[PDB]
RNA sequence: GAUUAAGUUAU
RNA sequence: UUUAUAACUUAAUC
């Protein structure tokens, strides 16, 4: 039979399933020790495997577990989707039943811990040596030295456990008068926000051995390494505080001799407690930067507003600012029928055609904004494999070190568009232009200066879009203060622009798919991966499900090009400042304001670029789980399972970054498993004969890591893998690919799903848009974008591209490379020669 | 000019929402803190004259709002009004198992500090 | 037959909502789950069925 | 060939 | 009352 061991030899290094002294006498009054001339048939190991390397269908293990321990029954599991977070919500409350006896575990391995330091005992710890009952029963590798200085080596067990500390809510029990289940909660006092005394007794009752130093308060980290460190522990501490002791920290001020209420610090639930370092009891008049400041702060708001109890969501209320709650809908669109009759004229439409209408504008009801905003349930805290993420943020460190980065001045930063929101509550009187032409250079770069040693929490507005789909759901847009959108463009602007303009990299952000574009890109993949085949997934409720660890991962690894200006405070500042306004900021939601659990904003100026960064991550996380999963011994090559070796011991033995290793292990996946990455889109090229032999990542590999670390079940319905090259991505940003031949060779155009232009053409969001002036610009635009369906062997697919032509031609009646009538405008197009 | 139009109502928007603010009952939770500085999700709670609850179908009415008094984060509020999604007036003996499926939902409810 | 049918219901629909039947928050629930079940169905059986309640709507009212 | 506007697509 | 980025098209102007 086959169980899950954590191994490191000298022969062999990972944490893979395998086929399977006079010392514990010093130990035998442990009562943390089992009983040696009882046991239970899965160790600690076995779950931690089980729950790392889910497989639906070839599960029994964890379902033996589940059903074994009392936290179901066997019936449960005839449920369609009894595992799925999303599907099936209550699974979580089965995975909690387990949570007493992690804790109880972790109880049992502190005194074992604490025996083996008296009875002067050195030895590792492994998963695999501990039962369900918590009891350690394996010492054969253990060495004696003086009593009283043992020393016990834990770094693999606590880390590799660490992503079911919040999966089963471990410390649940913590919340209990005298850590009693049975016993009420305690009630802490509503003023109190501090807890530092509280996570620091939690650390040493649960962590005592844990080598490295913790700060509660992570503005006292040395590093962002160390800010990601303590972060992580955070998070676990922080599920056992009350929830109205988060966010920004209030204090009575003085202006003209008028009080006002304006925020003096926040409370993080991952960077703990930060205070302003620029605050005056007493001023005697308000400058505009002041003015700004305290329009954007939310204490006035949420300090004037009445309290509020919604009901319609799960989601933690804070006030409501007006007496009446707003309930928004959503119109239908507008029907093109000057459109349609031409294209049923020309034979579309017909019964039995492979083309048919799939798109439309979805109405909503009074209760879409609120509804939408309630998928943030699926928000939970994520704890991370530590030592795993700090190698991982050194390796997508990589992909970014072509770009240059550095904080710029307020003269030379480019806003595209000035005649838009500027969100809550600056859209009550002008746009952003108002504000950008208010300000001088000096007080937008006083602000900025500001926001290094201040931290402004702001309020998003959450607003309903009108745009088509083939799905339901109604889509809201969230919009972020101005405020909080110029220091963040002041901030991250070159980097975004140097990563827009490159080609040839792995992130594609900013490269167009005309003028040969796409066939760029395609051959960039390919790149030189030797037994090639394409894979594509996708993450479900990536808006939503992500988790706070990864969101600020990705915002240190953007801030890393800030070497040179920023002092390590400032930077600590700027991430305290990204938190308080994007991750964990303030939702107005219907003249209500709200508290986002977590999870990315759509107004954020950094979205693409950090979905991007997070991507990578989760891509290097399923190979580094794929590379350290498999049977070392049955690697026929050397080189690889010396490179397993290494890896193993770079996660879990070392500490300091081994720069070489890292350059290695980033070569070895540019060279095996080349991606293609937008946002949260991705193309990869692997080496199919890797993947088969485990040793690069495989679709099953994104399954277990995206349901252990990002709290989400991906079905393969949605996965995709093409075994030709000649065939194109099956599809990348909604667009598929075929080899056409064009001149003397063969070239990759992308084309659209023939119903969703048809469909921009027969709907749109506005009469106005029936003006032959403006609606021959917009068949142009489409016409442009369905040119490539001529090439394709589907007759009734190439017809949408002349239905197209035809329709200007009636239109310019009714009104030679550059005119728009003829075919030849639309073929130049896609020409490598721009 | 713009700039001094929008200092004027910036600063008219800050010095009008005071009129609620500078109550004793805010003067009562901030003096007593240890530092002077309390959590922000906490003064609605522990200050604020009116409650509004939303309530999206009947059994959470009933587990909610039972009677013209309720107690929520530990004090009493009295019900002054209810009111459908369609900001009609709804009287609290409409709102029954046999007549709720008549009623627009949500109801909205506002409450007075006892 | 069934094109035809999401194209009156999407029409049908919007002459509903600019006679301000929205304000109505029940019976524009039910317009918008008439009119979404119809551009989902892929059977014009019970896209008539659905058609025909929700013109049932305006037929009720002036129109 | 540099700003300004409008539109389309993608995320 | 409608965010952020990227690409493309069209019309302007020195
Ligand atoms: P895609 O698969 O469409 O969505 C994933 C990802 O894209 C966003 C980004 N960036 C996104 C999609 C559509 C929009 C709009 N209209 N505005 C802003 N951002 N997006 C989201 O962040 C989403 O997570
Ligand atoms: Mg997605
Ligand atoms: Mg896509
Ligand atoms: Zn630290
Ligand atoms: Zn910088």
């Amino acid at each position: 039979v086959y169980r899950a061991f954590d191994i490191y030899n000298d022969k062999v290094a990972g944490f893979a399933k395998f086929l399977k002294e006079t010392i514990y006498n010093l130990l035998k009054d442990c009562p943390a020790v089992a009983k040696h001339d009882r046991l239970t048939k899965y160790t600690m190991a076995d779950l931690v495997y089980a729950l790392r390397h889910f497989d639906e269908g070839n599960c029994d293990t964890l379902k033996e577990i589940l059903v074994t321990y009392n936290c179901c029954d066997d019936d449960y599991f005839n449920k369609k989707d009894w595992y799925d977070f999303v599907e099936n919500p209550d699974i979580l409350r089965v995975y909690a039943n387990l949570g007493e006896r992690v804790r109880q575990a972790l109880l049992k391995t502190v005194q074992f811990c604490d025996a083996m330091r008296n009875a002067g005992i050195v030895g590792v710890l492994t998963l695999d040596n501990q039962d369900l009952n918590g009891n350690w029963y394996d010492f054969g590798d253990f060495i004696q030295t003086t009593p009283g200085s043992g020393v016990p080596v834990v770094d693999s067990y606590y880390s590799l456990l660490m992503p079911i500390l919040t999966l089963t809510r471990a410390l649940t029990a913590e919340s209990h008068v005298d850590t009693d289940l049975t016993k009420p909660y305690i009630k802490w006092d509503l003023l109190k926000y501090d807890f530092t005394e509280e996570r620091l007794k939690l650390f040493d009752r649960y962590f005592k051995y844990w080598d490295q130093t913790y700060h509660p308060n992570c503005v006292n980290c040395l590093d962002d390494r160390c800010i990601l460190h303590c972060a992580n522990f955070n998070v676990l501490f922080s599920t056992v505080f009350p929830p109205t002791s988060f966010g920004p920290l209030v204090r009575k001020i003085f202006v003209d001799g008028v009080p006002f209420v304006v925020s003096t610090g926040y409370h993080f639930r991952e960077l703990g407690v930060v205070h302003n370092q620029d605050v005056n009891l007493h001023s005697s008049r308000l400058s505009f930067k002041e003015l700004l400041v305290y329009a954007a702060d939310p204490a006035m708001h949420a300090a004037s507003g009445n309290l509020l109890l919604d009901k319609r969501t799960t989601c933690f209320s804070v006030a409501a600012l007006t007496n009446n709650v707003a309930f928004q809908t959503v119109k239908p669109g507008n029907f093109n029928k000057d459109f349609y009759d031409f294209a049923v004229s020309k034979g579309f439409f017909k019964e039995g055609s492979s083309v048919e209408l799939k798109h439309f504008f979805f109405a909503q009801d009074g209760n879409a904004a609120i509804s939408d905003y309630d998928y943030y349930r699926y928000n939970l805290p994520t704890m991370c494999d530590i030592r795993q993420l700090l190698f991982v943020v050194e390796v997508v460190d990589k992909y970014f070190d072509c770009y240059d980065g550095g904080c710029i001045n307020a003269n030379q930063v480019i806003v595209n568009n000035l005649d838009k929101s500027a969100g809550f509550p600056f859209n009550k009187w002008g746009k952003a232009r108002l504000y950008y032409d208010s300000m001088s250079y000096e007080d937008q770069d006083a602000l900025f200066a500001y926001t290094k040693r201040n931290v402004i929490p702001t309020i998003t507005q959450m607003n309903l879009k009108y745009a088509i789909s083939a799905k339901n759901r109604a889509r809201t847009v969230a919009g972020v203060s101005i405020c909080s959108t110029m220091t963040n463009r002041q901030f991250h602007q070159k980097l975004l622009k140097s990563i827009a303009a490159t080609r040839g990299a792995t992130v594609v952000i900013g490269t167009s798919k005309f003028y040969g574009g796409w066939h760029n890109m395609l051959k960039t993949v390919y790149s030189d991966v030797e037994n090639p085949h394409l894979m594509g997934w996708d993450y479900p409720k990536c808006d939503r499900a992500m988790p706070n660890m990864l969101r600020i991962m990705a915002s240190l690894v953007l801030a890393r090009k800030h070497t040179t200006c920023c002092s390590l405070s400032h930077r600590f500042y700027r991430l305290a400042n990204e938190c308080a306004q994007v991750l964990s900021e303030m939702v107005m939601c219907g003249g209500s304001l709200y508290v986002k659990p977590g999870g990315t904003s759509s107004g954020d100026a950094t979205t693409a670029y950090a979905n991007s960064v997070f991507n990578i991550c989760q891509a290097v996380t399923a190979n580094v789980n794929a590379l350290l999963s498999t049977d070392g011994n049955k690697i026929a090559d050397k080189y690889v399972r010396n490179l397993q070796h290494r890896l193993y011991e770079c996660l879990y033995r070392n500490r300091d970054v081994d720069t070489d290793f890292v350059n290695e292990f980033y070569a070895y996946l540019r060279k095996h498993f080349s991606m293609m990455i937008l946002s949260d889109d991705a193309v990869v090229c692997f080496n199919s004969t890797y993947a088969s032999q485990g040793l690069v990542a495989s679709i099953k590999n994104f399954k277990s890591v995206l349901y252990y670390q990002n709290n989400v079940f991906m079905s393969e319905a949605k996965c995709w893998t093409e075994t030709d090259l000649t065939k194109g991505p099956h599809e990348f940003c909604s667009q598929h690919t075929m080899l056409v031949k064009q001149g003397d060779d063969y070239v990759y155009l992308p084309y659209p799903d023939p119903s969703r232009i048809l469909g921009a053409g027969c709907f749109v969001d506005d009469i106005v848009k029936t003006d032959g002036t403006l609606m021959i610009e917009r068949f142009v635009s489409l016409a442009i974008d369905a040119y490539p369906l001529t090439k394709h062997p589907n007759q009734e697919y190439a017809d949408v591209f002349h239905l197209y032509l035809q329709y200007i031609r009636k239109l310019h009646d009714e009104l030679n490379t550059s005119r728009y009538w003829e075919p030849e405008f639309y073929e130049a197009m896609y020409t490598p020669h721009t | 000019d713009k700039r001094a139009k929008v200092t004027s109502a910036m600063q008219t928007m800050l010095f009008t929402m005071l009129r609620k603010l500078d109550n004793d009952a805010l003067n009562n939770i901030i003096n007593n803190a240890r530092d002077g500085c309390v959590p922000l999700n906490i003064i609605p709670l522990t200050t604020a004259a009116k409650l509004m609850v939303v309530i999206p179908d009947y059994n959470t009415y009933k587990n909610t709002c039972d009677g013209t008094t309720f107690t929520y984060a530990s004090a009493l509020w009295e019900i002054q009004q209810v009111v459908d999604a369609d900001s009609k007036i709804v009287q609290l003996s409409e709102i029954s198992m046999d007549n709720s499926p008549n009623l627009a939902w949500p109801l909205i409810v506002t409450a007075l500090r006892a | 037959k069934m094109s035809d049918v999401k194209c009156t219901s999407v029409v049908l629909l919007s002459v509903l909502q600019q006679l301000r039947v929205e304000s109505s928050s029940k019976l524009w629930a039910q317009c918008v789950q008439l009119h979404n079940d119809i551009l989902l169905a892929k059977d014009t059986t019970e896209a008539f069925e659905k058609m025909v309640s929700l013109l049932s709507v305006l037929l009720s009212m002036q129109g």
